[PDB]
Protein backbone atom coordinates (compact mmCIF):
# COMPACT_ATOMS: atom_id res chain seq x y z
CA UNK A 1 0.00 0.00 0.00
CA UNK A 2 1.24 3.39 1.05
CA UNK A 3 1.32 6.19 4.10
CA UNK A 4 0.48 9.94 3.89
CA UNK A 5 0.05 13.04 6.15
CA UNK A 6 -2.97 13.98 6.70
CA UNK A 7 -3.38 17.17 9.49
CA UNK A 8 -6.50 18.51 10.10
CA UNK A 9 -7.35 22.02 11.23
CA UNK A 10 -7.72 23.29 15.13
CA UNK A 11 -11.63 23.07 14.93
CA UNK A 12 -12.32 20.21 12.59
CA UNK A 13 -13.82 22.63 9.58
CA UNK A 14 -10.66 21.55 7.48
CA UNK A 15 -7.87 19.09 6.79
CA UNK A 16 -4.75 18.77 4.46
CA UNK A 17 -3.55 15.56 3.17
CA UNK A 18 -0.16 15.39 1.86
CA UNK A 19 1.22 11.93 -0.12
CA UNK A 20 4.75 13.19 0.83
CA UNK A 21 6.58 16.16 3.00
CA UNK A 22 10.00 16.20 0.26
CA UNK A 23 9.82 17.05 -3.27
CA UNK A 24 12.57 16.55 -6.07
CA UNK A 25 14.31 18.76 -8.51
CA UNK A 26 15.33 16.75 -11.95
CA UNK A 27 17.63 20.34 -12.53
CA UNK A 28 15.33 21.21 -15.79
CA UNK A 29 11.79 20.51 -13.96
CA UNK A 30 10.24 20.48 -10.32
CA UNK A 31 7.68 18.38 -8.82
CA UNK A 32 4.31 19.79 -8.41
CA UNK A 33 3.65 20.02 -4.35
CA UNK A 34 -0.33 17.99 -4.82
CA UNK A 35 -2.65 17.74 -2.28
CA UNK A 36 -6.72 17.38 -1.65
CA UNK A 37 -8.47 19.11 1.39
CA UNK A 38 -11.60 18.15 2.96
CA UNK A 39 -14.20 20.63 3.00
CA UNK A 40 -17.11 20.90 5.31
CA UNK A 41 -20.18 23.54 3.42
CA UNK A 42 -22.42 23.14 6.71
CA UNK A 43 -19.89 24.97 8.25
CA UNK A 44 -18.67 27.13 5.14
CA UNK A 45 -21.32 30.24 5.60
CA UNK A 46 -18.05 32.37 3.76
CA UNK A 47 -18.25 30.32 0.67
CA UNK A 48 -15.01 30.16 -0.30
CA UNK A 49 -12.02 27.53 0.82
CA UNK A 50 -8.47 28.38 -0.39
CA UNK A 51 -5.24 26.56 -0.09
CA UNK A 52 -1.93 28.05 -0.28
CA UNK A 53 2.04 27.06 -0.89
CA UNK A 54 4.32 29.47 0.36
CA UNK A 55 8.80 29.25 -0.55
CA UNK A 56 9.63 31.31 3.04
CA UNK A 57 12.63 32.16 4.56
CA UNK A 58 13.82 33.49 7.72
CA UNK A 59 16.76 35.32 8.79
CA UNK A 60 15.67 40.76 15.85
CA UNK A 61 15.32 39.58 12.38
CA UNK A 62 13.15 39.20 9.06
CA UNK A 63 10.50 36.66 7.55
CA UNK A 64 10.80 36.94 3.92
CA UNK A 65 8.39 35.33 1.24
CA UNK A 66 10.32 34.19 -1.83
CA UNK A 67 7.45 32.89 -3.46
CA UNK A 68 3.66 32.56 -3.08
CA UNK A 69 0.86 30.23 -4.67
CA UNK A 70 -2.54 30.28 -3.73
CA UNK A 71 -5.31 28.03 -5.56
CA UNK A 72 -9.40 27.79 -5.71
CA UNK A 73 -14.23 25.31 -3.20
CA UNK A 74 -16.52 25.61 -4.51
CA UNK A 75 -14.43 23.55 -7.24
CA UNK A 76 -13.05 25.71 -10.18
CA UNK A 77 -15.23 25.54 -12.91
CA UNK A 78 -11.85 25.22 -16.19
CA UNK A 79 -9.32 24.53 -13.84
CA UNK A 80 -9.62 20.32 -13.54
CA UNK A 81 -6.34 19.14 -15.81
CA UNK A 82 -3.38 19.18 -13.35
CA UNK A 83 -4.89 16.54 -10.94
CA UNK A 84 -2.00 14.33 -9.88
CA UNK A 85 -2.34 10.53 -9.54
CA UNK A 86 -1.17 11.22 -5.86
CA UNK A 87 -4.93 13.07 -5.44
CA UNK A 88 -7.35 11.27 -7.34
CA UNK A 89 -6.52 8.45 -4.63
CA UNK A 90 -7.44 10.16 -1.89
CA UNK A 91 -10.42 11.63 -3.90
CA UNK A 92 -11.65 8.10 -3.89
CA UNK A 93 -10.84 7.76 -0.32
CA UNK A 94 -13.16 10.54 0.61
CA UNK A 95 -16.11 16.98 -0.36
CA UNK A 96 -12.80 16.63 -0.92
CA UNK A 97 -10.69 18.78 -3.48
CA UNK A 98 -7.50 19.01 -5.49
CA UNK A 99 -5.07 21.75 -4.34
CA UNK A 100 -1.46 21.57 -6.24
CA UNK A 101 1.72 24.22 -7.15
CA UNK A 102 4.47 23.83 -9.30
CA UNK A 103 7.53 25.76 -8.06
CA UNK A 104 8.78 27.36 -10.76
CA UNK A 105 12.46 25.50 -11.27
CA UNK A 106 15.31 28.13 -10.45
CA UNK A 107 14.30 28.66 -6.62
CA UNK A 108 16.32 27.49 -3.63
CA UNK A 109 15.81 24.01 -1.68
CA UNK A 110 14.96 23.20 1.53
CA UNK A 111 17.76 24.14 3.85
CA UNK A 112 17.62 24.98 7.50
CA UNK A 113 20.42 26.65 8.67
CA UNK A 114 20.80 25.67 12.20
CA UNK A 115 19.11 26.51 15.00
CA UNK A 116 22.25 27.74 16.91
CA UNK A 117 21.73 27.30 20.74
CA UNK A 118 21.40 30.82 21.61
CA UNK A 119 17.96 31.51 19.73
CA UNK A 120 14.74 30.39 20.55
CA UNK A 121 12.81 30.87 17.94
CA UNK A 122 11.46 29.35 14.56
CA UNK A 123 14.97 28.39 12.48
CA UNK A 124 16.16 29.89 10.13
CA UNK A 125 15.97 29.27 6.43
CA UNK A 126 14.05 28.08 3.29
CA UNK A 127 10.81 26.47 4.63
CA UNK A 128 8.24 25.36 2.49
CA UNK A 129 4.70 26.12 4.69
CA UNK A 130 1.36 24.97 2.93
CA UNK A 131 -1.65 26.78 4.71
CA UNK A 132 -4.93 25.92 3.89
CA UNK A 133 -8.01 28.07 5.22
CA UNK A 134 -11.37 29.11 4.82
CA UNK A 135 -12.11 32.94 4.49
CA UNK A 136 -14.94 35.20 3.60
CA UNK A 137 -12.32 37.68 1.85
CA UNK A 138 -9.12 37.06 0.42
CA UNK A 139 -7.81 40.12 2.64
CA UNK A 140 -8.55 39.13 5.90
CA UNK A 141 -6.25 39.40 8.84
CA UNK A 142 -6.08 35.00 9.28
CA UNK A 143 -6.81 34.14 12.37
CA UNK A 144 -6.32 30.70 14.12
CA UNK A 145 -9.42 29.45 12.96
CA UNK A 146 -9.80 26.25 10.39
CA UNK A 147 -6.62 27.12 8.91
CA UNK A 148 -3.88 24.26 9.30
CA UNK A 149 -0.47 25.01 8.27
CA UNK A 150 2.01 22.19 7.39
CA UNK A 151 5.83 22.51 6.41
CA UNK A 152 7.26 20.30 3.34
CA UNK A 153 10.54 20.04 1.84
CA UNK A 154 12.45 20.25 -1.67
CA UNK A 155 15.17 18.78 -2.20
CA UNK A 156 17.77 17.71 -4.59
CA UNK A 157 20.02 14.31 -4.22
CA UNK A 158 22.53 12.29 -6.15
CA UNK A 159 23.21 12.53 -9.94
CA UNK A 160 23.19 9.00 -11.51
CA UNK A 161 25.89 7.79 -14.00
CA UNK A 162 29.68 8.96 -13.51
CA UNK A 163 30.97 12.08 -14.38
CA UNK A 164 34.59 14.37 -14.75
CA UNK A 165 37.39 13.60 -12.12
CA UNK A 166 37.99 16.64 -9.54
CA UNK A 167 41.67 16.43 -10.95
CA UNK A 168 43.57 19.69 -10.05
CA UNK A 169 47.06 21.15 -10.89
CA UNK A 170 48.37 24.17 -9.50
CA UNK A 171 52.53 25.56 -8.98
CA UNK A 172 53.99 28.55 -7.36
CA UNK A 173 57.71 30.18 -7.85
CA UNK A 174 62.05 26.53 -9.51
CA UNK A 175 58.27 25.23 -9.31
CA UNK A 176 56.50 24.16 -6.32
CA UNK A 177 54.43 21.45 -8.10
CA UNK A 178 51.03 20.61 -6.52
CA UNK A 179 48.58 18.09 -7.62
CA UNK A 180 45.09 16.34 -6.32
CA UNK A 181 42.05 14.55 -7.25
CA UNK A 182 39.53 12.38 -5.67
CA UNK A 183 37.95 9.19 -7.28
CA UNK A 184 34.10 10.19 -8.11
CA UNK A 185 32.92 13.17 -9.08
CA UNK A 186 30.20 12.19 -6.26
CA UNK A 187 30.32 11.52 -3.03
CA UNK A 188 27.99 11.00 -0.04
CA UNK A 189 27.33 11.91 3.73
CA UNK A 190 29.45 10.60 6.12
CA UNK A 191 31.89 8.44 3.73
CA UNK A 192 36.12 9.21 3.34
CA UNK A 193 36.91 11.04 0.91
CA UNK A 194 40.05 9.84 -0.91
CA UNK A 195 42.07 12.90 -1.33
CA UNK A 196 45.07 11.95 -2.96
CA UNK A 197 48.20 14.35 -3.01
CA UNK A 198 51.26 14.61 -5.27
CA UNK A 199 53.73 16.99 -4.23
CA UNK A 200 57.13 18.02 -5.99
CA UNK A 201 59.23 20.84 -4.16
CA UNK A 202 62.17 22.09 -5.90
CA UNK A 203 62.53 25.28 -3.43
CA UNK A 204 64.80 24.99 -0.51
CA UNK A 205 62.42 25.19 2.55
CA UNK A 206 60.84 22.20 4.04
CA UNK A 207 56.84 22.20 3.94
CA UNK A 208 55.90 21.97 7.51
CA UNK A 209 52.21 20.97 8.00
CA UNK A 210 49.41 19.72 5.36
CA UNK A 211 45.57 20.53 5.67
CA UNK A 212 42.88 18.70 4.12
CA UNK A 213 39.60 20.10 4.39
CA UNK A 214 36.17 19.54 3.31
CA UNK A 215 34.33 23.14 2.91
CA UNK A 216 30.97 24.02 3.15
CA UNK A 217 30.06 26.32 0.55
CA UNK A 218 26.26 27.97 0.93
CA UNK A 219 25.10 31.00 -0.99
CA UNK A 220 22.17 33.00 0.47
CA UNK A 221 20.57 35.31 -1.42
CA UNK A 222 16.94 36.61 0.26
CA UNK A 223 25.69 36.31 0.73
CA UNK A 224 27.42 33.24 0.96
CA UNK A 225 28.51 31.47 3.91
CA UNK A 226 31.48 29.29 4.29
CA UNK A 227 33.32 26.63 7.24
CA UNK A 228 34.66 23.64 7.03
CA UNK A 229 32.85 20.50 7.66
CA UNK A 230 35.73 18.44 8.07
CA UNK A 231 39.11 18.68 8.38
CA UNK A 232 42.90 16.10 8.88
CA UNK A 233 46.14 18.26 9.25
CA UNK A 234 48.27 15.61 8.98
CA UNK A 235 52.32 16.03 9.46
CA UNK A 236 53.81 14.62 6.53
CA UNK A 237 56.35 16.38 5.18
CA UNK A 238 57.83 17.17 1.62
CA UNK A 239 61.24 17.88 2.13
CA UNK A 240 62.94 19.71 -0.18
CA UNK A 241 64.09 18.42 -3.78
CA UNK A 242 61.96 15.75 -3.24
CA UNK A 243 58.74 13.56 -4.79
CA UNK A 244 55.95 13.04 -2.65
CA UNK A 245 52.75 11.11 -2.81
CA UNK A 246 50.36 10.50 -0.24
CA UNK A 247 46.53 9.54 0.34
CA UNK A 248 44.57 11.17 2.85
CA UNK A 249 40.83 10.30 4.12
CA UNK A 250 38.21 12.64 5.83
CA UNK A 251 34.99 11.77 6.68
CA UNK A 252 32.27 14.85 7.33
CA UNK A 253 29.44 14.50 9.82
CA UNK A 254 26.91 16.61 11.81
CA UNK A 255 28.60 15.33 14.85
CA UNK A 256 31.34 18.10 15.70
CA UNK A 257 29.36 20.71 13.52
CA UNK A 258 26.42 21.21 15.81
CA UNK A 259 28.71 23.67 17.68
CA UNK A 260 29.19 25.83 14.51
CA UNK A 261 26.75 28.57 14.64
CA UNK A 262 25.18 29.18 11.30
CA UNK A 263 26.48 26.11 9.16
CA UNK A 264 23.40 24.37 7.01
CA UNK A 265 21.11 21.64 7.07
CA UNK A 266 18.95 19.70 5.46
CA UNK A 267 15.57 20.87 5.73
CA UNK A 268 14.38 19.74 9.05
CA UNK A 269 10.35 19.23 9.73
CA UNK A 270 10.14 20.24 13.29
CA UNK A 271 13.55 20.08 15.38
CA UNK A 272 14.73 16.24 13.94
CA UNK A 273 18.56 15.33 13.13
CA UNK A 274 18.96 15.79 9.73
CA UNK A 275 22.81 15.27 7.38
CA UNK A 276 24.83 18.47 6.56
CA UNK A 277 23.37 20.14 3.35
CA UNK A 278 22.95 18.22 0.34
CA UNK A 279 24.47 19.89 -2.59
CA UNK A 280 22.15 22.27 -5.27
CA UNK A 281 22.88 20.80 -8.90
CA UNK A 282 18.61 31.69 -7.92
CA UNK A 283 17.16 33.22 -4.48
CA UNK A 284 17.66 31.62 -1.19
CA UNK A 285 20.62 29.28 -0.45
CA UNK A 286 22.20 27.62 -3.03
CA UNK A 287 24.43 24.89 -1.50
CA UNK A 288 27.42 23.21 -2.78
CA UNK A 289 31.22 21.78 -1.49
CA UNK A 290 34.88 21.44 -2.16
CA UNK A 291 37.46 19.37 -0.87
CA UNK A 292 40.73 21.45 -0.06
CA UNK A 293 44.23 20.62 -0.08
CA UNK A 294 46.60 23.08 1.46
CA UNK A 295 50.33 22.79 2.08
CA UNK A 296 52.27 24.65 5.09
CA UNK A 297 55.91 25.85 4.17
CA UNK A 298 58.19 27.40 6.58
CA UNK A 299 54.41 30.95 3.04
CA UNK A 300 50.91 28.43 2.50
CA UNK A 301 50.02 26.81 -1.05
CA UNK A 302 46.64 25.12 -2.02
CA UNK A 303 44.41 23.55 -4.36
CA UNK A 304 40.72 23.18 -4.32
CA UNK A 305 38.56 20.50 -6.16
CA UNK A 306 34.55 20.59 -7.44
CA UNK A 307 33.05 18.16 -4.89
CA UNK A 308 29.35 17.61 -5.03
CA UNK A 309 28.52 16.03 -1.27
CA UNK A 310 25.37 14.61 -1.71
CA UNK A 311 22.91 11.73 -0.88
CA UNK A 312 22.19 8.45 -2.88
CA UNK A 313 18.53 9.08 -4.64
CA UNK A 314 16.95 6.93 -1.82
CA UNK A 315 14.72 4.56 -2.89
CA UNK A 316 12.73 3.48 -0.64
CA UNK A 317 11.60 6.53 1.45
CA UNK A 318 12.34 10.09 2.80
CA UNK A 319 14.63 10.43 5.89
CA UNK A 320 11.77 10.76 8.57
CA UNK B 1 1.07 15.93 12.57
CA UNK B 2 -0.67 12.42 11.41
CA UNK B 3 -0.57 10.09 9.02
CA UNK B 4 -2.88 7.45 7.31
CA UNK B 5 -3.20 5.05 3.92
CA UNK B 6 -3.66 5.49 0.30
CA UNK B 7 -6.99 3.68 -0.71
CA UNK C 1 31.98 -6.34 3.53
CA UNK C 2 32.96 -7.75 7.35
CA UNK C 3 32.33 -8.04 10.94
CA UNK C 4 34.23 -9.56 13.27
CA UNK C 5 34.04 -9.49 17.19
CA UNK C 6 36.23 -10.69 19.71
CA UNK C 7 36.61 -10.63 23.66
CA UNK C 8 34.58 -13.22 24.66
CA UNK C 9 35.82 -15.80 27.47
CA UNK C 10 35.11 -16.87 31.44
CA UNK C 11 34.91 -14.79 33.78
CA UNK C 12 33.51 -14.75 37.63
CA UNK C 13 30.55 -12.50 38.70
CA UNK C 14 31.91 -8.54 39.10
CA UNK C 15 34.35 -8.67 36.18
CA UNK C 16 34.91 -6.75 33.61
CA UNK C 17 34.58 -7.51 29.38
CA UNK C 18 35.92 -5.12 26.80
CA UNK C 19 34.41 -6.67 23.44
CA UNK C 20 36.18 -4.88 19.99
CA UNK C 21 34.35 -5.27 16.56
CA UNK C 22 36.44 -4.80 13.79
CA UNK C 23 34.44 -4.46 10.74
CA UNK C 24 35.91 -3.90 6.41
CA UNK C 25 34.35 -2.95 3.69
CA UNK C 26 31.93 0.30 5.68
CA UNK C 27 32.99 2.98 7.75
CA UNK C 28 31.69 4.01 11.17
CA UNK C 29 30.43 7.29 10.28
CA UNK C 30 28.69 6.32 7.34
CA UNK C 31 26.90 3.93 9.63
CA UNK C 32 25.36 2.90 12.93
CA UNK C 33 27.05 -0.02 15.31
CA UNK C 34 25.30 -2.26 17.88
CA UNK C 35 25.73 -4.57 20.21
CA UNK C 36 23.22 -7.55 20.92
CA UNK C 37 23.16 -10.56 22.59
CA UNK C 38 21.24 -14.11 22.72
CA UNK C 39 21.16 -15.68 26.08
CA UNK C 40 21.78 -19.32 26.44
CA UNK C 41 18.26 -20.60 24.35
CA UNK C 42 16.90 -17.26 24.48
CA UNK C 43 16.23 -14.35 21.98
CA UNK C 44 17.67 -11.04 20.99
CA UNK C 45 18.01 -8.41 23.69
CA UNK C 46 19.10 -5.23 22.03
CA UNK C 47 22.38 -3.47 24.71
CA UNK C 48 24.05 -0.41 22.75
CA UNK C 49 23.75 1.32 19.74
CA UNK C 50 26.01 4.03 18.40
CA UNK C 51 25.06 6.32 15.85
CA UNK C 52 28.37 7.41 14.15
CA UNK C 53 27.23 10.16 12.71
CA UNK C 54 25.50 12.24 15.40
CA UNK C 55 27.75 11.49 18.43
CA UNK C 56 24.85 6.17 22.28
CA UNK C 57 22.27 4.24 23.44
CA UNK C 58 22.12 1.16 25.73
CA UNK C 59 19.17 -0.45 27.80
CA UNK C 60 17.61 -0.35 30.51
CA UNK C 61 18.91 -3.71 31.46
CA UNK C 62 22.44 -3.28 31.20
CA UNK C 63 22.30 0.75 31.68
CA UNK C 64 25.36 2.45 34.04
CA UNK C 65 26.82 -1.14 33.16
CA UNK C 66 27.13 -1.82 29.87
CA UNK C 67 28.88 0.88 27.75
CA UNK C 68 29.30 1.44 23.62
CA UNK C 69 32.51 2.90 22.10
CA UNK C 70 33.99 2.85 18.95
CA UNK C 71 37.96 3.75 17.25
CA UNK C 72 37.09 5.07 13.79
CA UNK C 73 40.74 5.15 12.23
CA UNK C 74 40.54 1.34 12.62
CA UNK C 75 36.79 0.63 11.30
CA UNK C 76 36.25 -0.97 15.27
CA UNK C 77 33.78 -0.47 18.60
CA UNK C 78 33.93 -2.02 21.88
CA UNK C 79 31.45 -2.54 24.28
CA UNK C 80 33.21 -2.12 27.94
CA UNK C 81 31.50 -3.60 30.68
CA UNK C 82 31.50 -3.23 34.26
CA UNK C 83 30.02 -4.98 37.38
CA UNK C 84 29.07 -7.91 35.44
CA UNK C 85 26.78 -10.65 36.55
CA UNK C 86 25.12 -14.06 36.19
CA UNK C 87 22.04 -13.28 33.87
CA UNK C 88 24.84 -11.49 31.55
CA UNK C 89 25.87 -14.71 29.84
CA UNK C 90 25.18 -14.45 26.70
CA UNK C 91 26.96 -14.77 23.45
CA UNK C 92 27.30 -11.53 21.78
CA UNK C 93 27.41 -9.80 18.74
CA UNK C 94 28.13 -6.48 16.90
CA UNK C 95 25.75 -5.17 13.89
CA UNK C 96 25.91 -2.41 11.27
CA UNK C 97 23.06 -0.44 9.86
CA UNK C 98 22.58 2.38 7.30
CA UNK C 99 22.78 5.99 8.97
CA UNK C 100 21.10 7.68 6.32
CA UNK C 101 19.05 6.47 6.84
CA UNK C 102 18.27 4.06 9.46
CA UNK C 103 17.33 0.82 7.85
CA UNK C 104 17.56 -1.95 10.38
CA UNK C 105 21.00 -3.73 11.31
CA UNK C 106 22.42 -4.84 8.22
CA UNK C 107 25.45 -7.10 9.15
CA UNK C 108 26.44 -9.15 12.05
CA UNK C 109 29.54 -10.52 13.28
CA UNK C 110 30.08 -14.79 13.66
CA UNK C 111 29.54 -14.62 17.55
CA UNK C 112 31.30 -14.77 21.10
CA UNK C 113 30.72 -16.31 23.71
CA UNK C 114 30.74 -14.75 27.05
CA UNK C 115 29.84 -16.48 30.71
CA UNK C 116 29.58 -15.17 34.05
CA UNK D 1 9.95 0.04 26.90
CA UNK D 2 7.54 -0.47 24.00
CA UNK D 3 6.87 -4.38 25.31
CA UNK D 4 7.29 -5.04 21.18
CA UNK D 5 5.03 -8.22 21.87
CA UNK D 6 5.68 -11.30 19.39
CA UNK D 7 4.46 -14.48 18.69
CA UNK D 8 4.79 -17.82 18.64
CA UNK D 9 7.96 -18.44 20.38
CA UNK D 10 8.34 -21.49 18.26
CA UNK D 11 6.84 -22.76 14.85
CA UNK D 12 6.98 -25.71 13.13
CA UNK D 13 7.25 -24.98 9.38
CA UNK D 14 7.71 -28.00 7.30
CA UNK D 15 9.32 -27.17 3.38
CA UNK D 16 7.05 -25.00 1.58
CA UNK D 17 4.62 -23.64 4.52
CA UNK D 18 3.59 -20.26 4.59
CA UNK D 19 5.91 -18.82 7.42
CA UNK D 20 4.00 -15.85 9.24
CA UNK D 21 4.80 -13.75 12.50
CA UNK D 22 2.24 -11.64 14.12
CA UNK D 23 3.73 -8.70 16.21
CA UNK D 24 2.08 -6.31 18.44
CA UNK D 25 3.81 -2.78 19.86
CA UNK D 26 2.16 -1.48 23.17
CA UNK D 27 2.69 1.56 21.47
CA UNK D 28 2.65 3.44 17.53
CA UNK D 29 6.30 3.66 16.07
CA UNK D 30 4.70 4.76 12.37
CA UNK D 31 6.33 1.99 10.32
CA UNK D 32 9.54 1.75 11.88
CA UNK D 33 10.23 -1.89 12.10
CA UNK D 34 13.03 -4.68 11.06
CA UNK D 35 12.93 -7.91 10.85
CA UNK D 36 16.30 -10.56 11.72
CA UNK D 37 17.46 -13.63 10.67
CA UNK D 38 20.11 -15.76 13.39
CA UNK D 39 21.36 -18.79 12.70
CA UNK D 40 22.75 -21.26 15.65
CA UNK D 41 24.59 -19.06 17.77
CA UNK D 42 26.25 -16.69 14.48
CA UNK D 43 25.37 -13.58 13.15
CA UNK D 44 21.98 -12.28 13.17
CA UNK D 45 20.81 -11.13 9.59
CA UNK D 46 18.59 -8.62 8.51
CA UNK D 47 15.18 -9.68 5.98
CA UNK D 48 13.07 -6.64 6.14
CA UNK D 49 12.94 -3.23 6.80
CA UNK D 50 10.85 0.08 6.65
CA UNK D 51 8.63 -2.66 7.96
CA UNK D 52 7.94 -3.54 4.35
CA UNK D 53 11.56 -3.68 2.13
CA UNK D 54 13.44 -5.97 1.81
CA UNK D 55 16.72 -5.50 2.30
CA UNK D 56 20.12 -5.93 -0.32
CA UNK D 57 21.12 -9.76 0.46
CA UNK D 58 17.91 -11.31 1.39
CA UNK D 59 15.92 -13.73 -1.15
CA UNK D 60 12.71 -11.85 -2.37
CA UNK D 61 10.14 -14.63 -0.18
CA UNK D 62 10.86 -12.56 2.65
CA UNK D 63 7.94 -9.88 2.69
CA UNK D 64 7.23 -7.15 5.22
CA UNK D 65 3.77 -6.23 5.43
CA UNK D 66 1.56 -3.85 8.13
CA UNK D 67 -1.97 -3.09 9.61
CA UNK D 68 -2.32 -0.68 12.02
CA UNK D 69 0.81 -1.10 14.76
CA UNK D 70 0.44 -4.90 13.54
CA UNK D 71 3.40 -5.98 11.93
CA UNK D 72 4.44 -9.03 10.70
CA UNK D 73 7.08 -10.61 8.23
CA UNK D 74 5.98 -13.09 6.16
CA UNK D 75 8.03 -15.73 4.29
CA UNK D 76 6.08 -16.78 0.71
CA UNK D 77 7.12 -20.36 0.74
CA UNK D 78 9.86 -21.69 3.07
CA UNK D 79 12.69 -23.68 2.24
CA UNK D 80 14.98 -26.12 4.11
CA UNK D 81 17.58 -23.31 4.72
CA UNK D 82 15.43 -20.56 6.50
CA UNK D 83 14.95 -22.36 9.51
CA UNK D 84 16.53 -20.42 12.21
CA UNK D 85 15.13 -17.56 14.77
CA UNK D 86 13.58 -15.08 13.41
CA UNK D 87 13.21 -11.74 15.62
CA UNK D 88 10.63 -8.60 14.84
CA UNK D 89 12.32 -5.25 15.78
CA UNK D 90 10.69 -1.78 16.05
CA UNK D 91 13.05 1.28 15.50
CA UNK D 92 11.02 4.36 16.20
CA UNK D 93 11.51 4.23 19.75
CA UNK D 94 14.28 3.51 22.23
CA UNK D 95 14.80 1.53 23.83
CA UNK D 96 14.79 -0.25 20.21
CA UNK D 97 12.99 -3.60 21.81
CA UNK D 98 13.30 -6.83 19.71
CA UNK D 99 10.86 -9.57 20.10
CA UNK D 100 11.72 -12.40 21.97
CA UNK D 101 12.38 -14.32 18.93
CA UNK D 102 10.12 -16.84 16.88
CA UNK D 103 12.07 -19.95 16.63
CA UNK D 104 11.47 -22.58 13.77
CA UNK D 105 12.17 -26.00 13.32
CA UNK D 106 11.20 -29.18 11.17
Amino acid sequence: GTRVFKKASPNGKLTVYLGKRDFVDHIDLVEPVDGVVLVDPEYLKERRVYVTLTCAFRYLTFRKDLFVANVQFPPAPEDKKPLTRLQERLIKKLHAYPFTFEIPPNLPCSVTLQPGPEDTGKACGVDYEVKAFCAENLEEKIHKRNSVRLVIRKVQYAPERPGPQPTAETTRQKPLHLEASLDKEIYYHGEPISVNVHVTNNTNKTVKKIKISVRQYADICLAQYKCPVAMEEADDTVAPSSTFCKVYTLTPFLANNREKRGLALDGKLKHEDTNLASSTLILGIIVSYKVKVKLVVSSDVAVELPFTLMHPKPKEEPPH
Amino acid sequence: TVSTSLG
Amino acid sequence: VQLVESGGGLVQPGGSLRLSCAASGFNVYSSSIHWVRQAPGKGLEWVASISSYYGTYYADSVKGRFTISADTSKNTAYLQMNSLRAEDTAVYYCARSRQFWYSGLDYWGQGTLVTV
Amino acid sequence: DIQMTQSPSSLSASVGDRVTITCRASQSVSSAVAWYQQKPGKAPKLLIYSASSLYSGVPSRFSGSRSGTDFTLTISSLQPEDFATYYCQQYKYVPVTFGQGTKVEI
